[PDB]
């Protein structure tokens, strides 16, 4: 979600300055997005291979 | 007085040439601002470019 991501329902930018920042912080959230997608990736990698070792 | 009133015609149509110098409401020889920033990276890098009054 999006307070999961560091932003908030109401962010937004409204002088070009503050678009300046929202470049970074979406390149913030964009980086923990994809950190997040890639360990929930390895954790069903690890199921898989478990589900065979108890088969 | 000829040259002088067709030296004042030149003149304000120097006003008018100047006025007219916009592209979608932005000029760079206008003098309503003193500098451009542009994109220069992905990152927000500003590529300054400074007005130039005409």
């Amino acid at each position: 979600t999006l307070g999961g991501l560091g932003l908030t329902a109401t962010s937004s930018f409204t002088t070009a300055a503050a678009a300046k920042t929202m470049i970074g912080t979406i390149d913030t959230a964009l980086q923990t997005a994809t950190n997040k997608l890639a360990s929930l990736g390895t954790s069903s990698t690890g199921l898989d291979t478990h589900l065979t070792f108890v088969g | 007085n000829a040259l002088k009133s067709d030296f004042d015609s030149l003149r304000d149509q120097i006003t008018k040439a100047a006025s007219n110098a916009k592209f979608n409401g932005v000029s760079i020889a206008d003098g309503t601002t003193t500098k451009l920033s542009f994109l220069a990276n992905s990152d927000g890098s500003a590529f300054t470019v400074t007005a130039k009054t005409l």
